[PDB]
RNA sequence: GCGAUAACGAACGAGACCUUAACCUACUAAAUAGUGCUGCUAGCAUUUGCUGGUAUAGUCACUUCUUAGAGGGACUAUCGAUUUCAAGUCGAUGGAAGUUUGAGGCAAUAACAGGUCUGUGAUGCCCUUAGACGUUCUGGGCCGCACGCGCGCUACACUGACGGAGCCAGCGAGUAUAAGCCUUGGCCGAGAGGUCUGGGAAAUCUUGUGAAACUCCGUCGUGCUGGGGAUAGAGCAUUGUAAUUGUUGCUCUUCAACGAGGAAUUCCUAGUAAGCGCAAGUCAUCAGCUUGCGUUGAUUACGUCCCUGCCCUUUGUACACACCG
C-alpha cells in the first residue's frame, strides 16, 4: 500500500532524526543542554536566551 | 654485526676477567663492554658476580647505570 | 610604558585648582581624599588620579609650575 | 649465577625448523619462525617447563622434542583454543596453530576460494589492492 | 520544628542576594533560625561556535556563557511560617523551591 | 586546643596544609616520615626547612600535612614551603618574633619561595593554535 | 615506639610481602597466571611470571591497607597502563578485570580482606596486624 | 553551476 | 518532566526567545518594543509593550484572549497559567525596536529614504537621546546596492558601555 | 647530571665540579664572526653558554646509537674537554671557530 | 602625553571599560567543604603515644584549607640617577603583584564586486512545478586510484623498549515507561564484553575522574634487534533494520617502509616552546580533528631594520583599473 512504503525508513539515531528548533535544519545543531538550535541560529539568539559574550 | 659481542662465557673469558677487571679505575657496564668485546648481559652478570667478590665495590646504584671503583 | 591619559591628568589639575590645602603630599591620604571629593566610578581611575595629584603636589611644592 | 661452561660452546646455528641463531634468549628466538610470535613463543616455552633466560644453544634433544610437539599438538598442553592463530576452520570446524610453509599454502587457499567464487576481496586481492576498506586516493605510492 | 530547606537559583547576581536578604528579614521578623546562605560553586555553561555562518575565512570563535548561582539556607521553623517566607519572596529573575 | 597553627602552602595548583601542633619532634607528610614520600631525588628541597636552621626548632612541635592537586614537583615545592610558613607561624606567636625574623633571614637568603609563594599560572589556551602561544602551521599556497 | 606500612619504601615493603605470601603457599594462584595477559593494554607478560601474582597479590593487599572501601573497577583502572594503539595517538585503558577479582577473593579466603558495608573491601582487623609485623621487621634491618 | 542540471531521459 | 537546573535555566532562555520572536511576528505594526516574563507561584505574567496598545485589545480585549489561547494551546500550559498584559513604551523615540518599526513602514508606504531617516533621528533626539544612528543598507535607487549612514548627536562603540548604553 | 659527578669524581683525582667548571671555562670559543663575515670577539656570557651547549650536544650525538650510556658519554666529554685537549667535541669546535675567524679579520 | 602653534573648542577610535588569573589567617556563612575535640573501634606499642576507622545527634567548637558576596589591595609607593625638568626613562628597597600586573572580550572612518542564495518560512529576478528541479521508498556514491599538494599522527631507539612497583592534576558532563544518561559495587570470561543491584537531575554519586608523561627495581644490549607497528588470514564481541568496501573494540599469527630527511618552509619569549594526557562538540557506533584544561617544563634574545611587511614626514611621477600601473 502507500501509506506503508512512505517515510516507512526509521529516523532516529541519525542526522536525519534532529532538526534546528528554528529553521529546521540537520547541519550544525547545537544539542549541548537541549539547546536543539543550529550554530547560526544559536548566534543570533544567544542575547535572548541568556548567553553572553566574556572572554 | 658491528658489535660482535661474547655471548657465552668460557675458560679464557674467565681467565682474562680475573687479569685484568682489577686493573681498571672504572667500570660500569659498557666499560666492559667497550675493551672486553662482551655482551650486555653478560657484562651485567659478571659484574654482580664480581660485586659479591672482592675485585670492585659499588660507589652508588641504579637499576640502568652500574657503577664500580677499584678494589682498595 | 606608563603615560598618563588626558582624564586623569584633567582630574588632577582641576583637584589642585579647587582644593589645593586640602591635598597633601601622601598618596593613601590622597587616595581617601579623592574618594570624598570626585565622583569617579572605578578604584583604578581613582587611584591614578590621586595618584598623579600626589605627584603634582610633590612637584608644586619647589616652586609654582605653569598650569595651575 | 653465571655459568663457567667449557669444552660446550653453544653455538649450534642451526634449529628447529627454521635457521635459528642460538645467541638470544630461546623466548625471541622461537618468534624467528613463520607462526610464532613473542606471546605464543613465551607460552610455548612456559608449557615446556623450560626456564627463560639460556640461548638457544644451551637448548637439548629432550627440549627440542617438547617445543615441537606442543607447537603442532596445542590442544593437549592446556594451550586454550583462543590463543591460536588458524582457529575454527572452514574445512572441518577446527583448531590449527598452523607454523611454517603450510601457513602460506593455507593463505593460497583462502586467496583461491575467494578469487574461485568472484568476491570483492578476492577481486581486490587479484588486481592487489587493500581490501580493508582503507581510503587509496593518496596514501598508497609506495 | 521541621527542617524545611529553601534552595533558590538565578541568573542575576544582585537580584538573588536580595531576596535571599528579604527572607532573612522575612525569618527575622519572626525568630526562625538561620543556617545559611551557604553558596554553591557558579555553573558556567560555555559553548564555543564558529562566528562564521559558512566555512571561510580566518577561524574565529565565539565564547559565549551562561552562569548560574545556587544558594541553600536551612530553616528550622513550624510548617506554617515557611510558606508565606517564600511565597511573598516572588522577586522576578529568581526561581525558588521548597523542600522539607 | 594546647598550642597549634595552621598554614598552607602552593605552588602550580598543588596545595599543602600545615597542622603544627605541640610535639615531640614529629615531622610527616600525609601520615609518612620526611626521609620518604614517593621520589628519591628531590627529598633535599623539603629537607632545606631543616638543615638551613637545624633540626632543633622543632623539639616539642609535630606538623601534619594534606597536600593534595598539582604534580609530586608541584607537591613537593608546595610541602617545603607550608611547613616554613608553619614553622614561622609557630615562632610568631608561640615562640619569639625575634626567633621567626632570623629564621626567614635565614630563608629569605636561601629561597624567596620559603616566604613568598609562586604566583604563576598557565596562560589559557587561545584558538587558532595548539597552546597559549603556539600557532597552527601556516601553508602559503 | 613502634613501626608501620607508612614509614616504609614501597618497593621493599610490597617485595617482602609477596615473597612471604609465597613462602606460605596457601593463596590460591589461578591455573592461568602463566597464559593470560595483565591488561588489554598490554603486549607482554610480567616477565617474573612463576610469582608475579604474589607481587600484585601483596601491592593490591597494601593498597587497600593505605585507604578503606575500594572495589575492582578502582584497582582496574589503577593497574591499566597506556595502550600503544599504533599509528594512534595513546590512552589510558583499564586493567585485567578477572585476574583482580580473583586476587581479592584469594585476599578474602586467607582472611586478610573484608567485605564492607555498601560497596567495596576493606581490610580485615588481623589483615591490620600481618602488614603491620611484616612492616615491622624490614625497619630493624 | 552544478553542470546546468541539464534534460533526463527516459528507459520506461 | 524532570529537567535540570541547566536544562531548566536553558529551556527557559528558549523559552523567551521564542515567545519575543512570536510577538515580533505577530505584532510588527504596532511597534512591538518588547516583552518581559515574570515567574510566579501559577501566573507566570507576561508583559508586551507595545508603540500602539489599542492594535492588541482590539474590540474588548479579543487579541489578548486569542493570543493567550494561542500561547497556552502552542506551549501546553495551564489555561490559567500565565497572564498577558500591555503597558505603553514610556518614549518611543528613545525605543530602539519602535523607530526601526515606524521606519520599516515608512519604507513600504513609498516616502524616500533619507526623509524618514531623519524623521527617525529626529524623534529620537526629540525624545532625549544622547545620540541616534539609522543606516539603510540594500539597492537605494539602482541596482547596485549601498549602504547609507545617518547620525545625530553622539556614540560609543567599543566596551563594556555600549552594553549598557 | 649525579650519574655524571659519580663517574667523573671515580676517574679523576680533582673534584668533579672543578672538573667541569675548568671544562666550561675552556670551552669558549674568544674569535667567532658575523656579517664574508668581520670575525669579533665574543662576549663571556655567550662564550659559556655555547660552552655548556657543545658539552651537552657532544653527549648527545656521542650516546645515539651507542651502549655507553648517556652519563658516561657525558663523563667522557667533559673529561676531555677539562683537560684543554682536542679530544672533545667542544674544543674541536673551539679549534674551528677561532681557525675560520682568523682568515675573517 | 609634555609641548609648539592660525586657531579654538570638540567627537569617534586608543585608554578607560567588562570577564578572568594572581594576594587577603581582615568582615559574613557552610549537614552538598574542611579542621579539630569527644564518644564507639582496629593494628602497633603499652606512658595518656603512632597510624587509622565510625558516629548529618555529640541535639560538639570553629572557619587556616575549599566554596561565594561585600570589600581591600598597585598608584609604577619610597629612594638613587638622566631627560627642554616637562611629559618620561633606567636601576635598586618594600611587596602576592612593578612588561600596560599577566590573559582575553569589546573595538572608528573608508573599503573589497572577499565568502555565504547549501543556516534560515531572509530575499528580487530567471528557471521548474505532475513522467516534478517538490517529497518519499530501495540500492549504490561522496571512501572510487599511474599521479601532484596542505593540516596531521606514529616512528627511525639504550635521555630507549618492555615487566612489575610507586599511583600525582585541572576544565567539564550526566536521566526515569527510557526506547534510555554518568555509571559505582557484586558476580562470570584472557580480554572485548555480559548480567544483578545501587547512587546521582548532581560541591551530595559517577570522581580523589589513583590521566599520561614521570620515579624505582628487573629483562633486552647497538641490530631494522624485544626499534617501528604497515599490510594480510583466522577467531571472539559491541552499536545499529542493515558492518560486504574490513564501523569500532579484543586475541593469535603475518612484521613492510623508515637508520633523523634535498632544494624549500612554519610556529614561538616564561609557567611560554616542546612533551604528556584529560574533558567537551560532532555522537546509535566511530577522534589521528577542533575548543578548553591541567602535569613536566626548557635553550636563546629582551635587540635590529639585512629580508618580509606596517606607520609618519619630505620628495619625484607621463600612475588613479592606482607598479599586478
Ligand atoms: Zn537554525
Amino acid at each position: 500500500a502507500h501509506e506503508n512504503v512512505w517515510f516507512s525508513h526509521p529516523r532516529n539515531f541519525g542526522k536525519g532524526s534532529r532538526q534546528c528548533r528554528h529553521c529546521s535544519s540537520h547541519s550544525g545543531l547545537i544539542r549541548k543542554y537541549g539547546l536543539d538550535l543550529c550554530r547560526q541560529c544559536f548566534r543570533e539568539k544567544a542575547a535572548d536566551i541568556g548567553f553572553n559574550k566574556y572572554r | 654485526d658491528k658489535a660482535q659481542h661474547i655471548v657465552i662465557l668460557d675458560q679464557e673469558k674467565y681467565d682474562r676477567i680475573l687479569k685484568d677487571v682489577p686493573t681498571y679505575k672504572y667500570v660500569s657496564v659498557s666499560v666492559l663492554v667497550d675493551r672486553l668485546k662482551i655482551g650486555g648481559s653478560l657484562a651485567r652478570v659478571a659484574l654482580r658476580q664480581l660485586e659479591e667478590d672482592g675485585i670492585i665495590t659499588p660507589v652508588l646504584k641504579h637499576s640502568k647505570q652500574a657503577i664500580y671503583t677499584r678494589a682498595q | 610604558g606608563r603615560v598618563r591619559t588626558k582624564t586623569v591628568k584633567r582630574a588632577s589639575k582641576v583637584l589642585i585648582e579647587r582644593f589645593y590645602p586640602k591635598l597633601t603630599l601622601d598618596f593613601e591620604t590622597n587616595k581617601r581624599l579623592t574618594s570624598e571629593i570626585a565622583v569617579i566610578q572605578s578604584k583604578r581611575l581613582r587611584n591614578k588620579i590621586a595618584g598623579y595629584t600626589t605627584h603634582l603636589m610633590k612637584r608644586i611644592q619647589k616652586g609654582p609650575v605653569r598650569g595651575i | 649465577l653465571v655459568v663457567q661452561e667449557q669444552g660446550s660452546f653453544q653455538h649450534i646455528l642451526r634449529l628447529l625448523n627454521t635457521n635459528i641463531d642460538g645467541r638470544i634468549k630461546i623466548m625471541y628466538a622461537l618468534t624467528k619462525i613463520r607462526g610464532v610470535g613473542r606471546r605464543y613463543a613465551n607460552l610455548v616455552c612456559k608449557k615446556a617447563d623450560v626456564e627463560l633466560t639460556k640461548r638457544a644453544g644451551e637448548l637439548t634433544q629432550e627440549e627440542l622434542e617438547r617445543i615441537v610437539t606442543i607447537m603442532q599438538n596445542p590442544t593437549n598442553y592446556k594451550i586454550p583454543a583462543w590463543f591460536l592463530n588458524r582457529q575454527k576452520d572452514q574445512v572441518d570446524g577446527k583448531d590449527y596453530h598452523v607454523l611454517a610453509n603450510n601457513l602460506e599454502s593455507k593463505l593460497r587457499d583462502d586467496l583461491e576460494r575467494l578469487k574461485k567464487i568472484r568476491s570483492h576481496r578476492g577481486i581486490r586481492h587479484f588486481w592487489g589492492l587493500k581490501v580493508r576498506g582503507q581510503h587509496t586516493k593518496t596514501t598508497s605510492r609506495g | 520544628i521541621h527542617k524545611i530547606r529553601i534552595t533558590l537559583t538565578s541568573t542575576k547576581v544582585k537580584q538573588l542576594e536580595n531576596v535571599s536578604a528579604n527572607i532573612i528579614r522575612n525569618a527575622a521578623q519572626y525568630n526562625i533560625v538561620k543556617k545559611g546562605p551557604v553558596r554553591m560553586p557558579t555553573k558556567v555553561l560555555k559553548i564555543t561556535t564558529r562566528k562564521t555562518p559558512n566555512g571561510e575565512g580566518s577561524k574565529t570563535w565565539d565564547a559565549y556563557e551562561m552562569r548560574i548561582h545556587k544558594r541553600v539556607i536551612d530553616l528550622q521553623a513550624p510548617a506554617s511560617t515557611v510558606k508565606r517566607i517564600t511565597q511573598i519572596t516572588i522577586e522576578p529573575g529568581v526561581d525558588v523551591e521548597v523542600t522539607i | 586546643s594546647t598550642q597549634s597553627v595552621q598554614t598552607f602552602g602552593k605552588k602550580k595548583t598543588a596545595t599543602a596544609v600545615a597542622h603544627v601542633k605541640a610535639g615531640k619532634g614529629l615531622i610527616k607528610i600525609n601520615g609518612s616520615p620526611i626521609t620518604l614520600v614517593q621520589p628519591e631525588i628531590l627529598r633535599f628541597k623539603v629537607y632545606e626547612p631543616l638543615t638551613l636552621v637545624g633540626l632543633d626548632k622543632f623539639q616539642g612541635i609535630d606538623i601534619r600535612v594534606k597536600v593534595t592537586g598539582g604534580g609530586h614537583v608541584s607537591q613537593v615545592y608546595a610541602i617545603r614551603q607550608a611547613i616554613a610558613k608553619g614553622l614561622v607561624a609557630y615562632h610568631q606567636k608561640y615562640v619569639d618574633e625575634a626567633s621567626k625574623n632570623e629564621l626567614k633571614k635565614i630563608f629569605a637568603s636561601y629561597d624567596k619561595t620559603l616566604l613568598v609563594a609562586d604566583s604563576r599560572r598557565m596562560e589559557p589556551k587561545k584558538f587558532g593554535g595548539r597552546g597559549a602561544r603556539a600557532r597552527f602551521q601556516k601553508s602559503y599556497r | 615506639p613502634g613501626v608501620s606500612v607508612r614509614d616504609v619504601p614501597a618497593q621493599d615493603f610490597i617485595n617482602a610481602y609477596a615473597q612471604f605470601l609465597q613462602r606460605q603457599g596457601k593463596l590460591e594462584v589461578p591455573g592461568y597466571v602463566d597464559i593470560v595477559k595483565t591488561s588489554a593494554g598490554n603486549d607482554l607478560p610480567p616477565q617474573e611470571a612463576e610469582t608475579w601474582f604474589y607481587k600484585r597479590a601483596a601491592s593490591i593487599a597494601r593498597h587497600i591497607y593505605l585507604r578503606k572501601q575500594v572495589g575492582v573497577g578502582a584497582l582496574n583502572k589503577l593497574y591499566g597502563g597506556a595502550k600503544n594503539r599504533g599509528f594512534r595517538p595513546h590512552k589510558h585503558v583499564d586493567a585485567s578485570g578477572s585476574i583482580n577479582r580473583k586476587c581479592v577473593q584469594a585476599l578474602q579466603k586467607i582472611g586478610v580482606l573484608e567485605i564492607s558495608p555498601k560497596g567495596g573491601r576493606r581490610i580485615s582487623e588481623n589483615g591490620q596486624r600481618d602488614l603491620d609485623r611484616i612492616a615491622a621487621q624490614t625497619l630493624e634491618e | 553551476g552544478g553542470k546546468k542540471r541539464k534534460k533526463k531521459v527516459y528507459t520506461t | 518532566a524532570i529537567l535540570s537546573k541547566k536544562k531548566k535555566l536553558v529551556a527557559d532562555g528558549v523559552f523567551y526567545a521564542e515567545l519575543n520572536e512570536f510577538f515580533t511576528r505577530e505584532l510588527a505594526e504596532q511597534g512591538y518594543a518588547g516583552v518581559e516574563v515574570r515567574k510566579t507561584p501559577s501566573k507566570l505574567e507576561v508583559i508586551v509593550k507595545a508603540s500602539n496598545t489599542q492594535g492588541v485589545l482590539g474590540e474588548q480585549g479579543r487579541r489578548i484572549h486569542e493570543l493567550t489561547s494561542l500561547i497556552v494551546k502552542r506551549f501546553k500550559l495551564s489555561p490559567e497559567g500565565i497572564a498577558i498584559y500591555a503597558e505603553r513604551v514610556e518614549e518611543r523615540g528613545l525605543s530602539a525596536a519602535v523607530q526601526a518599526e515606524a521606519l520599516k513602514a515608512k519604507l513600504l508606504s513609498g516616502l524616500p529614504i533619507r526623509r524618514a531617516a531623519y524623521g527617525v533621528l529626529r524623534f529620537a533626539m526629540g525624545a532625549g537621546a544622547k545620540g541616534v544612528e539609522v543606516v539603510i543598507s540594500g539597492k537605494l535607487r539602482a541596482a547596485r546596492a549601498k549602504s547609507q549612514k545617518y547620525a545625530d548627536g553622539f556614540m560609543i562603540h567599543s566596551g563594556q558601555p555600549t552594553r549598557d548604553f | 647530571v649525579k650519574h655524571a659527578l659519580e663517574i667523573i669524581h671515580v676517574l679523576t683525582e680533582q673534584n668533579p665540579i672543578q672538573v667541569v667548571v675548568d671544562a666550561i671555562v675552556n670551552s669558549g670559543a674568544r674569535e667567532d664572526s658575523t656579517r664574508r663575515r668581520q670575525a669579533v670577539d665574543v662576549s663571556p656570557l655567550r662564550r659559556v653558554n655555547q660552552a655548556i651547549a657543545l658539552l651537552t650536544i657532544g653527549a648527545r650525538e656521542a650516546s645515539f646509537r651507542n651502549i655507553k650510556t648517556i652519563a658516561e658519554c657525558l663523563a667522557e666529554e667533559l673529561i676531555n674537554a677539562a683537560k684543554g685537549s682536542s679530544t672533545s667535541y667542544a674544543i674541536k669546535k673551539k679549534d674551528e671557530l677561532e681557525r675560520v675567524a682568523k682568515s675573517n679579520r
